[PDB]
């Protein structure tokens, strides 16, 4: 998996390749890694997918729950106190490594979340078993003063760095930009680098091919009137 | 402790004509979650219009393939120039696997070429030795996933003629060099999308009367 | 335990299990009934660790009994399976599960049909014309794959019967001292006692 | 894998299944599990595929070199005994072997012996060796007599490993037949289970658990 | 079977249009420790290979003694030692990788990644990988241990396959090997700062260059990092 | 990680370095070690991230709340915090932790709390994987009642060895000063710290 | 010893024009033995299908449980649930049991009453939805229905068509695994009928 | 292998040896003879380890039948027997020792006594009355213990032998198929075809 | 163990403790680790006493039969033979021997062979158990050419502090300098090195 986070001058953009793998077996062609906690806090998440879920939608549900109480926008220093705190109390098992982004009355963050429980601080990060393809580009190429349309193609490039490199990492790159006074803008399957070519041959088969022992109709409507 | 073995993934598939024989292979090389080459070729000829692929530990297979091209080469000198027929270097190649019974080439060894009737013909290996000619024969990471695709699109495995249901089988009918070629690209680009250590590269060799043809064609690089 | 068979035929069920109880070097009985009646058209056999067996199969006869009682009322042999299946896949993640395998025929009344259930600890229930637990269907089932057609007799099925403990006793190794049969059908259970 | 050779009146019959697994993974299910040593002799084999092929090819050499050197075919005896007392030099280094040596000679008559990577080495009428050798056993010991046809026997070993190849997870494929006589071994050809199965079911009315 | 003591980490290398770049850190790491400051871990042999050496220490010296005494032999009643009959890379590579699965096969192996990076005869580029499996692989871009990771992923941006071979200078080339360098410092921790760079080009030979320094570093934005979450100051 | 904390004559100073590793990978080459639990109350963290983290938050609350009762707490009563965490827990924490806090009364003052929840108060106190490899300089270099130039340099000095030998501790040096005057954060880069 | 392959088995998905199907085998094994020829693996709750692969007594388990759930549902909600809102039912079912899990490959196979529009979803055993648009695949043959699949498959196939490709699929795959076959069952559904066919297959 | 009995007699010794093979689930033979011929007058049964044991009978089988021509002369039951206990004892220290106990019974011509050794694969030799390898003993020690004379006929013998397989027959949990009994006296070897 | 190997402008001295234990317990408290090969090459030994005197009875040997074929042998052709011992045996070995001496032409040098037996020729060099501690110290300490007396005062606060701080390392600081002028052995005794 490679997921990104990338700080710019009026926000911040994460980033995820689209990969979920069973051994060397690739289970999900096109995952959804980026995970909505509320409005404008998003996380990308790596490790176990169903950890990543679940623990976004606990926390996105009792952040929903807390900006209802408190009559406020949500803040993403609540979100990763609630999801580190989470993560802590099951001692790793929860095998989720979350990159947490977001805007809010205080204003544009970026942090990191490890399955422990263990929180870091960044103008740039990444995670999963491509973040050393990814951080490659990111300390090759970031600077202070990034502009949204630099830090999209940051972030992005250091995912493709990912998808190519790392075999646990593949398909297609997502994106979620999160700019200060504005709609955050969820870019499903930004870049799609990996079609598949036209197969040579038809595998449509003639009909009447199979060998069938019994037919029968399935009753799936409800106990009838008269 | 040192483990002796690694596996360096790939995947190979040979497939035996009327009158040819394919051995195809991608190029990928892997250690783990890293690629270490994109383009590593991995099937060869051995000469005598004989082609082999020995898949799995690179190690053990650039070995064993090495040993048997000796093999070809000394059995020229001690045999005044005499061909090796494509069954007895699958005899020899089983003393050379099983020579090393009780510290195995880790390798899934496949050999491809003519009988001595001109008749196309594959030759399949396990890491110890024992062996048999196929029509059809998918070996390496990715074997699962294409050997049943080949049982049902080259031997009509399943498959029934239309308006009798189940009675009359599909004909063995033979299948061209373009036909096979066709089953071993999309054979692969299927391969490519559901395991992670085949893409980046297919290179095919092509076995007839008239010698060794090769082809290379592209794969997914992710 | 050892060797525990079932065969559902025309009209019956019929339940053959061993006799042998080994506790490690010897033999301490000859002549075990590993069985109990649920009900009177309802009967379980059972294989497995000792002291789980009868102390499930007891249990399993306690609540069955306490149900005909309340309702007046003998459940169906589906019905008894699924109780059975249920306390046995509640069972398997217990702290100590039971270690118990078991097989339930019964002669159902309303539909005036015969059923054989195969149960195993896990709680796998399996409705089938033949089963068996352990070892035995190793041996078994080949025979009954071929002998067996379904309008039996209950005489045929004995035969058939006796033509698989012949087979455990010439290729098993250990010698489980014969098996007790029983028949299950519309007129209830009973024993035969000769065999 | 599922094996079994029988003596009766009309000689031998040996009959084995094809399959070749890696686990769950079916790896052939075209396998030769039956070995002509010479037009006399034949192996079974089952466990190990590498060592029963190498060592059962490797037999023939031996027997072959028997009788260059004596003028003179080797007994059954002889054949099986080569065998089990190499396997017996490597015992313990982890060989995994279980073969019928079946055979006919002037001085012996029909013969089987079953030789083990254990060291094993027995003379019998009946065995069956593998994976699915008890379901073999049920059908072989039920219908078994010394005065079978020729036609008969065959098919009860056919039969047997049918039983096995249903019911045994690592046991299909197809069923290669022989029968061993005065005059040599006759292959009596391959019959794919997949054929074979609903033959025998329609014809002779068994499998009614089945549904076809 | 042993284990390895004193380490050295990532060799890095690719091609280039008239010849290969290969580099390799000075450190020589004892666990955690980074005890030797002035280990060399790039070994030239001859005028037109170099080999760069990761892993155990002891067997790199161990090797530099072997391709010393291979240069040694080579030289034995050969009067064209010096021309037609030299060393070359593919000869010096076969010579190790052989070595290497030998020892991997008496269970007593080498504890290294060997990258041989040179220019033949002809003038073709050589680069290949072995290592204490005897693995062999060869590819435009070669990398050991952390530059497998961090390293190719950089590289391969400028080669990504073999028709960009040619179209990649010298000085493209070079610059991308020490930003390579440059990465593995922020990012491996048992690498150091003063590293070798090696050049075999095809018309200037072999440039052998020494106590290499990562620069222009970016530091400065660690100052307005606070905390771990929630803290301010 | 090499972290330290020195008193002297006008209150206390902690230092630290910024790198976080797993195994031989360099997870974070800016982190932040040096951590608040009150105004004039920090801590320099060493071991586990996790549970330093999760351990400092919690004092951080404690003290929080001892402040809206009982006032401003002192730095030994942090320390004591710390304690009872680390030695009632020790079974299932992996965390090294100095104290350093402040007070107009007690002045600059340093507890070490290591693996097994013992607590320590020195003149000055060295602690993580990298310390190892400089108690013989901080030994032979320390003095009592240092000025703030002197300390710093003393912190500086130290460290850039620790950083040089261990490569578990690299990155920038961080250091807070502690003193009547406020609260204030230095920092020095490699460039700067390498070249001593 | 694990439970994912003691009692074998595989179940398949695909998706077509205006239809779907879902088709699992027969066989019901303790490793080796074969014991059943009449294990279905799939059920069904109102017109959503769930298929599911792995350890038998929690695929009969599981079964139970949905239809308890699936029947509250429609008592409460005074209508039959849907695929996708079944989908997160299946999901937090399984996640509630995280470090206890049952042992299956749930396949979820339907076609939305409302919208019309066709749906698969597959899942781990601890309730990862794995939403595809093409295929799902599950069970100890997974690897070869894999390969079968990303061969076979094409989109749009027509219902009789579309039967054609996911029966080749499954009797391939279970054909290269021992644990998988002695018989198959397909499911071919449209938006108000559904047809249900017994293939006939190799028997081993 | 399983049970192997001896007895010694008045004026014979009686060894008494189980039919059956079993390997694993399945009992492949069940007329099996756990014995070799080792001169005239002397004869060694045997059970253990698969293939050791055959293999160890028939190499000092092949020794003996070499010294008896060799020298023209038949070795003496002791003779014989502390030369099997030393192969067995130079065995049990070697890279793959022979897994095998023996019973060796034998007729000595010079004192005219039988004679019945019992040794185990360590190379622990012992004279007695009456011995037996394996679980056999458990049962069958406390039998002849009671029952035993030392003035028995040989049909005696046989009838307390009857008496020892019954209660194994009886107890032990494995089918061994009956024994094979050999008697070694004055006149030599000779099978008893009726047990 | 705390040893060390230091070259000066007149030659090179070597420098150790003299503490030797079996676990906690001090087996001999008056060791002697710096031992002679040859009359101006010496070696100071760390790890396993048994297999770093079997190592260097053998090297001795091998220096003798050396010198009554080719004459007087270089301190590398010594490190050589010490190296070639440990590195071929490194699985059966546990010795991390120093080795140090002076020729005319080439002057004071030092050869470190740790665990593993590769060969590392420096200015000076630190090993055992106690070095760990005064990496720092020795490191900002160490100038090249210095005097006699400079090298020695080096040599005993460096040793002092190791001793200090390692359990493994105590006793007396032994030394022995190699120059032109011979062979002189030095002794520190704790009342001494303690105060420094
Ligand atoms: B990535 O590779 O880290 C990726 C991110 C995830 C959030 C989609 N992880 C996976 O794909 C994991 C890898 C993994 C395998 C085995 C155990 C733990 C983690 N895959 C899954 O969680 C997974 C596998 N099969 C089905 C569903 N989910
Ligand atoms: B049979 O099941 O014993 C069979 C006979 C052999 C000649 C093919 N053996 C195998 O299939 C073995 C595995 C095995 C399964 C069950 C019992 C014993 C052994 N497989 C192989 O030897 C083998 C060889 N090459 C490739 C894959 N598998
Ligand atoms: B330091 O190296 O001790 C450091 C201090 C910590 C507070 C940042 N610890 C780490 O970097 C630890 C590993 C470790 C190293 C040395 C001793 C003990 C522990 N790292 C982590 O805990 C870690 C690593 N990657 C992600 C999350 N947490
Ligand atoms: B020193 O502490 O390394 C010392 C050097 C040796 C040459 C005298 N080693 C020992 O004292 C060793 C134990 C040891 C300590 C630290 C690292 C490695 C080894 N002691 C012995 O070998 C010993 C102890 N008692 C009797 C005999 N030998
Ligand atoms: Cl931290
Ligand atoms: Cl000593
Ligand atoms: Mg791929
Ligand atoms: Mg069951
Ligand atoms: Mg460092
Ligand atoms: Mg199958």
């Amino acid at each position: 998996t490679t997921i990104v986070g990338v700080k710019f001058n009026n926000g911040v953009v994460i980033a995820a390749d689209t990969r979920s793998t069973q051994g060397p077996i690739v289970a999900d062609k096109n995952c959804a890694k980026l995970h909505r906690i509320s409005p404008k806090i998003w996380c990308a998440g790596a490790g176990t997918a169903a950890d990543t879920e679940a623990v976004t939608q606990l926390i996105g549900s009792n952040i929903e729950l807390h900006s209802l109480y408190t009559s406020r926008e949500p803040r993403v220093v609540s979100a990763l106190q609630m999801l580190k705190q989470h993560l802590f109390k099951y001692q790793g098992h929860i095998g989720a490594y979350l990159i947490v982004a977001g805007v809010d009355p205080t204003g544009s963050h970026l942090f990191s979340i490890h399955a422990h429980g263990s929180t870091d601080v960044g103008y740039y990060l990444s995670l999963g078993s491509g973040s050393l393809a990814a951080m490659a580009v990111l300390e090759s190429h970031w600077k202070q003063d990034l502009t949204k349309e630099e830090a999209i193609k940051l972030a992005s490039d250091a995912i493709q760095a990912g998808i190519w490199n790392d075999l646990g990492s593949g398909s297609n790159v997502d994106v979620c930009v999160m700019e200060i006074g504005k709609d955050a803008e969820y870019l499903r399957n930004y870049l799609t680098p990996n079609v598949r070519e036209e197969k040579q041959k038809s595998y449509k088969f003639p009909r009447g091919t199979t060998a069938v022992l019994k037919e029968s109709i399935v009753n799936i409507c409800d106990i009838q009137e008269e | 402790q040192f483990n002796p073995y690694g596996d360096n993934g790939g995947t190979i598939l040979g497939i035996a004509g009327e009158d040819f024989a394919v051995l195809a292979g991608d190029t990928r090389n892997i250690t783990d979650y890293s690629i270490n080459s994109r383009y590593e070729p991995k099937v060869f000829d051995c000469g005598d219009n004989i082609v082999m692929s020995a898949n799995g530990f690179a190690a053990d297979g650039d070995a064993l393939v090495k040993r048997f091209k000796n093999s070809v080469k000394w059995y020229h000198f001690d045999h005044n120039d005499k061909k090796l027929s494509i069954n007895s270097a699958a005899r020899n190649i089983q003393h050379l696997l099983y020579g090393k019974r009780f510290f195995p080439y880790y390798v899934h060894t496949i050999i491809a070429g003519l009988d001595e009737d001109g008749k196309g013909a594959v030759y399949s290996f396990d890491p110890v030795g024992s062996y048999e000619r196929e029509q059809c024969r998918a070996g390496g990471a990715a074997a699962s996933l294409i050997m049943p695709f080949l049982d049902n699109q080259v031997n009509f495995k399943n498959q029934y003629e239309p308006g009798t249901n189940g009675k009359v089988k599909k004909p063995l009918k033979y299948l061209s060099v373009e036909e096979v070629i066709k089953l071993v690209r999309d054979s692969f680009t299927s391969a490519t999308e559901r395991h992670i250590q085949v893409g980046d590269g297919l290179e095919i060799l092509i076995v007839t009367k008239d010698g060794v043809r090769k082809e290379f064609y592209e794969l997914k690089r992710d | 335990m050892d060797i525990i068979l079932g065969i559902r035929v025309q009209d019956s069920v019929i339940l053959a299990s061993s006799k042998a109880v080994t506790r490690g070097i010897s033999v301490l009985k000859d002549s075990d009934d590993k069985t109990r009646q649920l009900s009177p058209h309802t009967l379980m056999s059972f294989a497995g660790e000792a002291g789980d067996t009868v102390q499930f199969a007891e249990y399993i006869q306690a609540n069955i009994q306490l149900y005909s009682i309340r309702e007046d009322y003998e459940l169906s042999p589906q019905a008894v399976s699924s109780f059975v299946r249920q306390e046995l896949a509640k069972s398997i993640r217990s702290r100590r599960p039971y270690q118990v395998n078991v097989l339930i025929g019964g002669y159902d009344k309303k539909k005036n049909k015969p059923e054989l259930y195969q149960i195993d600890y896990l709680g796998t229930k399996v409705e089938l014309p033949y089963g068996a637990h352990g070892y035995s269907g190793f041996y078994t089932f080949s025979l009954l794959d071929h002998h067996y057609r379904p309008d039996m007799t209950t005489e045929e099925g004995l035969d058939l019967l006796k033509l698989c403990v012949q087979e455990l006793e010439k290729r098993m190794p250990m010698d489980f001292k014969g098996v007790i049969v029983k028949i299950v059908d519309k007129d209830g259970i009973r024993q035969v006692d000769d065999f | 894998t599922t094996t079994l050779a029988f003596r009766f009146q009309g000689g031998i019959i040996v009959a084995v299944d094809s399959r070749a697994t890696a686990g769950n993974w079916v790896a052939s299910q075209t396998v030769k599990k039956v070995i002509e040593i010479n037009p006399f002799l034949l192996g079974t084999v089952a466990g190990g595929a590498a060592d029963c092929q190498f060592w059962e090819t490797w037999l023939g050499s031996q027997c072959r070199l028997h009788e260059l050197r004596e003028k003179e075919r080797i007994s059954v005896a002889a054949a099986s005994k080569i065998l089990s007392n190499l396997v017996y030099q490597y015992k313990g280094a982890g060989l995994s072997m279980g073969t019928m040596i079946c055979g006919y000679t002037r001085k012996e008559g029909p013969t089987i012996y079953y030789v083990d990577s254990d060291g094993t080495r027995l003379k019998g009428d009946i065995f069956c060796v593998g994976s699915g050798q008890t379901f073999a056993y049920g059908v072989l010991d039920s219908n078994y007599k010394w005065d079978l046809s020729v036609e008969d026997a065959l098919y009860l070993g056919k039969r047997s490993i049918l039983a096995a190849a249903h019911r045994d997870a690592y046991s299909g494929g197809s069923v290669n037949l022989y029968h061993v006589t005065e005059d040599g071994w006759i292959y009596h050809g391959n019959h794919d289970v997949g054929e074979l199965f609903w033959k025998v079911k329609e014809e002779e009315g068994s499998f009614n658990n089945v549904i076809g | 079977t042993q284990q390895p003591i004193v380490t050295g980490t990532s060799v890095i290398s690719m091609k280039y249009d008239n010849g290969v770049i290969i580099a390799a850190d000075n450190l020589g790491s004892y666990g955690s420790l980074l005890r030797f400051n002035g280990v060399e871990r790039l070994i030239p042999v001859g005028d037109n290979t170099v080999v760069g050496i990761s892993g155990d220490i002891s067997d790199m010296q161990h090797i530099e003694r072997l391709l010393k005494d291979l240069v040694t032999e080579n030289a034995y009643d050969n009067p064209l030692a010096d021309a037609e009959e030299a060393l070359e890379p593919s000869y010096i590579f076969e010579y190790l990788a052989t070595v290497m699965y030998q020892r991997r096969s008496k269970m007593n192996p080498l504890w290294n990644a060997i990258i041989v990076a040179g220019v033949q005869s002809n003038g073709d580029q050589f680069l290949r990988y072995v290592n204490l499996l005897g693995v062999t692989y060869s590819s435009p871009t070669l990398a050991t241990g952390f530059g497998a990771h961090m390293a190719n992923p950089l590289l391969r941006k400028v080669v990504d396959r073999e028709s960009d071979i040619p179209k990649t200078t010298v000085q493209v080339a070079e610059e991308a090997i020490v930003n390579a360098m440059r990465v593995l410092y922020y990012r491996d921790a048992r690498s150091s700062r003063n590293f070798s760079l090696a050049i075999i080009d095809k018309n200037t030979g072999l440039t052998f260059k020494k106590n290499l320094q990562v620069e222009n570093m970016k530091w400065d934005f660690a100052k307005d990092i606070k905390g771990y979450g929630t803290q301010k100051i | 990680t090499s972290i330290m904390a020195v008193t002297f004559k006008d209150g206390v100073i902690l230092g630290a370095d910024s790198r976080t590793t797993t195994g031989a990978y360099i997870a974070n080459r800016v982190t932040d070690k040096l951590t608040r639990v009150h105004d004039k109350i920090w801590c320099c963290r060493s071991g586990s991230a996790a549970d330093t983290q999760a351990i400092a938050d919690i004092v951080q609350y404690h003290l929080e709340l001892y402040t809206s009762q009982y006032g401003t707490p002192s730095t030994e009563t942090a320390a004591s915090v710390f304690k009872e965490l680390c030695y009632e827990n020790k079974d299932n924490l992996t965390a090294g932790i100095i104290v350093a806090g402040y007070d107009d009364k007690n002045k600059g003052e340093v507890y070490t709390i290591p693996l097994g929840g013992s607590v320590h108060k020195l003149p000055y106190a060295i602690a993580g994987s990298g310390s190892t490899f400089i108690y013989g300089y901080c030994d032979k270099n320390f003095r009592e009642n240092m000025s703030k130039e002197e300390t710093v340099d003393f912190i500086k000095h130290s460290l850039s060895q620790a950083i040089k030998w261990d490569g578990s501790s690299g990155g920038v040096i961080r250091m807070v000063v502690l003193t009547a005057a406020g609260v204030e954060r230095l920092i020095f880069y490699p460039d700067e710290y390498e070249q001593l | 010893s694990d439970p994912s392959s003691i009692n074998g088995g595989i179940v398949v998905a695909m998706t077509g024009k205006d239809c779907v199907a879902i088709a699992c085998d027969l066989r019901l094994g303790s490793q080796s033995l074969g014991v059943s020829n009449k294990f279905e693996k799939i059920f069904h709750y109102g017109h959503v299908f769930l298929g599911i692969t792995g350890l038998a007594t929690d695929v009969t388990t599981l079964n139970e449980m949905f239809r308890y759930k699936t029947n509250l549902y429609k008592l409460k909600e005074e209508r039959a649930i849907e695929p996708e809102t079944f989908t997160q039912l299946v999901s937090s079912s399984l996640y509630e049991r995280r470090f206890g899990p049952y042992f299956v490959g749930p396949v979820v196979a339907g076609i939305n009453s409302k919208s019309g529009k066709p749906f698969i979803a597959g899942f781990d055993l601890i309730g990862c939805i794995d939403e595809a648009k093409d295929f799902i695949v599950s069970g100890t043959a997974s690897d070869q229905l894999f390969g079968m699949c990303e061969s076979l498959y094409e989109p749009n196939l027509e219902p009789e068509d579309l039967f054609e490709t996911i029966s080749q699929a499954l009797l391939n795959a279970a054909d290269r695994d021992a644990l998988s076959g002695w018989g198959a069952v397909v499911y071919i559904i449209k938006k108000d009928e559904v047809v249900k066919r017994y293939l006939k297959m190799r028997q081993d």
